[PDB]
């Protein structure tokens, strides 16, 4: 018998190589079919109506701030836009099973979570428009989205540093036993990043209540997955650390909140990591113009969800003429007053670096406050606050 | 924008900045067969197409993607230029470069040293856009620069035009140390001007004067040369102020004796610098030249840079040090 | 070795600088009830004893032991600190400490900033062994400061003795901003001092002159304070100059003020520092010390560093800017 | 049929978290028994006596100099060591199956790696003294051997930086044609970098000829692997990044011969990566007092392969007692000359830094000079080189 501390095996006599399985990889879990049909009852989550029609309506919603800010980016308003084409199921999916208070780190895609946790449209416009009603103070470029009040971490840049950072802030829930999960999204071009190594390994080892949540979409810009990884995705990776892990269908709405239920309700009451990789598809461009390179006619998860809520009828051809038009009217009436808001007072360009501000930066802001005195026409002090 | 672009080797043909690093790497390729190229997205062309056709023209085992991981970037490349193969490496964005701090400050800087020169990876380059553009707020318009200063071993070089850029970059490719090579973004796509087809060298570690003047000195380097070309305007016709104009080019090994020869005849010195004030480069100029220049300096040296805080969005142009910064320093300056 | 170290709170009891920090450590653990210490080897006590005792008085899961990756180690030290709780991480050597280099900059240092104070990692600190030890070669010796001081959003702390010590680090601990605390490894088991049992707090961004003179002003921190304490007394006895002995204790945010006002006084300032001269730090109190007192120099500010290559095994005793080094360009200066 | 370009499966219609396999883990490749017996005969490489005399004494080589520099250690003559106990058998074995010019990167405990490619015991000495000899000039601390000739990559302090390092060789091998590969040693602790998640990747995507070789040890300093990772050790990560892989008894020096071999002949055959892990016990310290925490008396690899020879009548106690006198003979003339030797001149504390010298560090180079002829009498001139 093997006595080694590093490992636990029997011996073997025999030289074999273990060979990865990626042409028959882990499979994907599917609840409903393409025409929103349930496969197998045994799975039906029979979620109430109420909640499947805001799982609807915040998908559509978005998708529907989606196409506006596109456009206003497309006419240089805002200066920069991405979408999320393609990622609105596994995001209201996912969203609709966490608790209200579980923390959520993310990155690019999640907006759709912030949707579904009521985070307002002038919300979402004041950060892209870096106005004043941004609690952001307008400092990060648009999407960087953030919210207090809604556990949601402000997003940042630099991919899958959020990623260690979730796991320890996993660690303290675990320690103040408050019962609440952190969920981490991330793409599988992000998780080739040192970080995602560190992420994962620190989380089974120091037996964290942690989702890791991984949205594989095939690119990560222009890049391919064969370009990205050679093993069987990004799921195949959690049990090498120990971590529990499963595979789904991201365009299946219900097939995304089983396995973020189940994971939530394994992770908090074990202290243990879950792994789900939700397939997709990125239909939109990556910010970029796609076309490096179907899933909008034959597999959508906006389609999906709602053949499923006529098959019960809980929708219909009015329902969703209506809400096309309430929705546009309430995005375009937050478009408008956040393009008409002026943008925050310069003096917070110094603010927040530190808690409080050292005197030799308020020095600097007092340099600013100099120079404008003087130069002050050749800046554009009439948009700003104050 | 906040600047104006204005500005022997045979035929040449107008190239806006990125079309001039494309050159470059076509010429690296061409007379290299060990050079490759790679990096996030290099492959189609790259996101700011510094790489366009490169593939189709040398192969797919030469110009090719890597998974998305800086600091698997920057070993990966050690190790090819371990084995004495040209190494040209791409961050897609210098603000994401820190990744790697660790394989760029002790491993590459360190490789020869350590070694005794049994192993070296100079045949590395690191390639990234550089500097702010407007609208990149926190992580889309860092000056790293001031970071990798402290590092020997390295080499940190910036240029300031299309024809600066392909003759510097070239330089970089073939130099026997490694250096990281940064590309002001703002300028890939800002006026073009004439490049020569063929291969040129400009090189390393030399400052170039690019307007003599006898009053005051001003140094910078990138985007922010054009600033006080402009300003230098500024002061002649404002204020009768004859000021020579410096681009330092090289960071580190940088060109101590061209600055210092500069200001014993000016006698007064201003360094300007995107990256925040406190322990940006310009410290280390400002230092150097008090204590080569103490007797001919008629005024305090002074630095206008970015503010001692992260890269906002919104406030950028209350952020950079602009020409009319630039130009109050100066006269300050002037009349002390 | 190649320094001498030498020299209100209540009951004091003599502690190295290890033990003052597992005081101090102990001090915050027992006042702070979400504090946790993690990082490699912490559990047992550490690789350089600063954590003995901790785990068995504390716990397993406050005191514990991470895997060997320390970009992990600072991005979990940050997840910690985002839910309010106090996280002490520790990084093994600070010449290890560049794999975290993104964390650090990229993302602690802007936390705050860049969320508009909705979130931040305030109650962070990470703490690491800094500086030469004799032997340490390129990976057991560095200082690297002076790359973070070009970061807005950290504090970088340095003490030069256990009294100092304990009572910055509680500072770090307690401040509500991402701390880096470098402690001096050739100090951890070199002379004990008195020091109080209980918490006690020195401020942070505030030097300490720990000596009053009046021809020179010298400034230094860490270990090379008693190298230049001990130059004082050499400059006394051999030259009869009178000099101002400053310890900066704070890296970032620095304090500017009791610098400037030294230096008015003394007309003349020596700075000095292990790490390399090249974009060190003391280029940076150059540059601001001749901005604001260019009246009363009297002389070229110098900066007596170690050399401009990585740290060397054999050749230490010739890199250090030992005593005599600090000496000689003393002399020079006050003969200007 | 799932259509996602991220990964090749099937769907499934049922919820099914994958669940690690640590306590029956990989099981762990074993060739002869711990009293030297060959276990299945269909594994035994048959290797030639002078061969297999080879491995042992320069296993005993190593660690009868192991014994000496840690004694001169404790004594303060060298400034820092670090020992081979327990690991020679995996050192010896792998090297055994390489080709002479494959090139290899490793850290701390490949001195055995060195010794079987023949690596004198005077520039062992020279480095460790940081001599006159040494062609690294003493710059770093001890055992960071390097050998240009003997293709081993001068090692590092900074853990598993030669993982990612490696694999660019490796690819530039691939271009080179040159029918070479790369072997990478690193321990189960420095596997927690994210530079080794970096490494296995971009080995596997861009199809490089390496073998990534990790010493299991079951600790790394204090730090035992239970709290270094939960899935099943480190080979049990390969097949997720899609990389053939195999665990061997470290102790047993055909087992970890046979696997070398065969992943060398397939990596260089087909452009692709394999991992060994190699289970073994660090008997010695980690540098440090080991006494945090059987392998000398019931399973080390010397004695097991001694065992070896003697059932071949290859070996008998006079030749173990002649050539324990010769070794320990050769190891103390090599120490002796070594500490006779003065220090290089401290002048190459300035070169190689660049590979030209910058005027400015030529100009620090004379300052130090300058220094010297005044203050000279309080430095240790004499015995430095000139
Ligand atoms: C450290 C870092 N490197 C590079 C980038 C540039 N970048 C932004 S998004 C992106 C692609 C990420 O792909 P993936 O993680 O799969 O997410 P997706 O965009 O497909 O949702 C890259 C390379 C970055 N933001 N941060
Ligand atoms: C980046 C880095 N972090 C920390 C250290 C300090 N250190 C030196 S050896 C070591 C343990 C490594 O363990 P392992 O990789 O398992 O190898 P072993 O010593 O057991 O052979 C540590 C933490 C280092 N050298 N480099
Ligand atoms: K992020
Ligand atoms: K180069
Ligand atoms: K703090
Ligand atoms: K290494
Ligand atoms: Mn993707
Ligand atoms: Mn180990």
């Amino acid at each position: 018998k093997p006595q080694f501390p590093g490992a636990s095996a029997e011996f073997i006599d025999k030289l074999e190589f273990i060979q990865p399985n990626v042409i028959s990889g882990i499979p994907i879990y599917r609840v409903m079919d393409r025409q929103g049909q349930i496969i197998n009852p045994s799975e039906d989550p029979h979620l109430p109506k109420e909640k499947v029609l805001k799982l609807y309506k915040s998908m559509t919603l978005l998708n529907t701030m989606d196409r506006i800010l596109y456009e206003s980016q497309r006419q240089g308003r805002i200066s920069f836009y991405m979408t999320n084409y393609g990622e609105e199921g596994t995001h209201v999916g996912s969203a609709a099973a966490l608790d209200n208070t579980d923390l959520v780190f993310g990155q690019y895609r999640e907006a759709g979570v912030l949707m579904y946790r009521d985070y307002p449209l002038e919300l979402f416009m004041a950060q892209c428009y870096g106005n004043i009603s941004d609690l952001g103070k307008g400092r990060q470029m648009p999407v960087h989205y953030g919210c207090k009040e809604r556990h949601f971490v402000t997003i940042s840049s630099p991919l899958a540093t959020q990623i260690p950072q979730a796991v320890g802030a996993a660690y303290a829930a675990k320690r103040a036993n408050a019962n609440r999960v952190v969920i981490c999204y991330f793409g599988e071009g992000a998780a080739s990043e040192g970080d995602a190594h560190a992420g994962f390994n620190f989380a089974a080892t120091l037996e964290c209540p942690i989702i890791f949540f991984c949205r594989n979409n095939g690119y990560a810009i222009s890049t391919p997955t064969s370009e990205q990884y050679r093993g069987d995705g990004i799921a195949a990776r959690g049990p090498g650390y120990g971590i529990m892990s499963i595979r789904v269908d991201g365009n299946d709405v219900f097939a995304v909140y089983n396995a973020t239920k189940e994971a939530r309700r394994r992770a908090v009451a074990e202290n243990q990591p879950f792994l789900i990789e939700a397939m997709t598809y990125r239909i939109g461009h990556h910010s970029d113009d796609s076309s490096y390179r179907y899933w909008d006619k034959q597999d959508h998860p906006i389609s999906r969800l709602r053949h499923y809520l006529l098959s019960q009828g809980w929708w219909d051809e009015e329902q969703e003429k209506a809400w096309r038009k309430q929705s546009r009217r309430k995005v375009m009436e937050a478009f408008e007053q956040a393009e008409r808001k002026p943008k925050p007072n310069p003096n917070l360009l110094f603010s927040d670096v530190y808690q409080e501000m050292p005197a030799q930066l308020r020095k600097q802001q007092e340099s600013l406050a100099r120079h404008l005195q003087t130069y002050g026409e050749h800046y554009p002090l009439d948009h700003f606050d104050k | 924008a906040h600047f104006t672009f204005q500005p022997e080797y045979g035929q040449t043909q107008k190239m806006n900045l990125f079309q001039s690093v494309t050159s470059a790497l076509d010429n690296s390729l061409a007379k290299d067969p060990t050079a490759v190229i790679f990096g996030e997205d290099v492959a189609f062309g790259g996101v700011f197409r510094c790489t366009v056709g490169l593939r189709d023209k040398y192969g797919k085992d030469r110009v090719f993607n890597t998974p998305l991981c800086e600091q698997g970037i920057v070993g990966f490349g050690i190790g090819i230029a371990v084995t004495g193969a040209t190494a040209i490496a791409e961050i897609q964005f210098a603000d994401y470069i820190f990744p790697a701090f660790d394989q760029i400050v002790n491993e590459a800087a360190k490789y020869r040293y350590r070694s005794g020169d049994l192993f070296n990876c100079g045949s590395l380059t690191i390639r990234s856009p550089w500097g702010c553009v407007g609208h990149g707020a926190l992580y889309h318009s860092q000056s790293p620069e001031a970071f990798f200063a402290h590092c020997p071993g390295i080499k940190v070089v910036i240029p300031r035009s299309p024809f600066q850029a392909k003759g510097l970059l070239l330089s970089c490719i073939e130099d026997k140390n490694p250096c990281i090579f940064f590309e002001p973004k703002i300028l890939y796509r800002a006026a073009a001007e004439e490049v020569p087809i063929e291969p040129y060298n400009i090189p390393l570690s030399q400052a170039e004067v690019i307007q003599e003047g006898s009053d005051v000195t001003l140094v910078a380097w990138g985007t922010q040369v054009h600033v006080i070309r402009e300003v230098a305007s500024m002061a002649k016709e404002k204020l009768g102020v004859s000021c020579e104009v410096i681009d330092l080019r090289t960071i580190i090994p940088w060109d101590v004796d061209t600055i210092c020869k500069s200001v014993i005849k000016t006698g007064r010195l201003l360094i300007s610098h995107e990256a925040p004030l406190t322990g940006g480069f310009a410290s280390e100029i400002s230092s150097t030249v008090q204590e080569e220049c103490f007797l001919n300096l008629e005024a305090p040296i002074s630095r206008v840079c970015g503010y001692d805080t992260p890269f906002p969005h919104i406030f950028e142009p209350f952020y950079i040090p602009d020409k009319w910064k630039c130009y109050d320093a100066l006269r300050k300056m002037i009349n002390y």
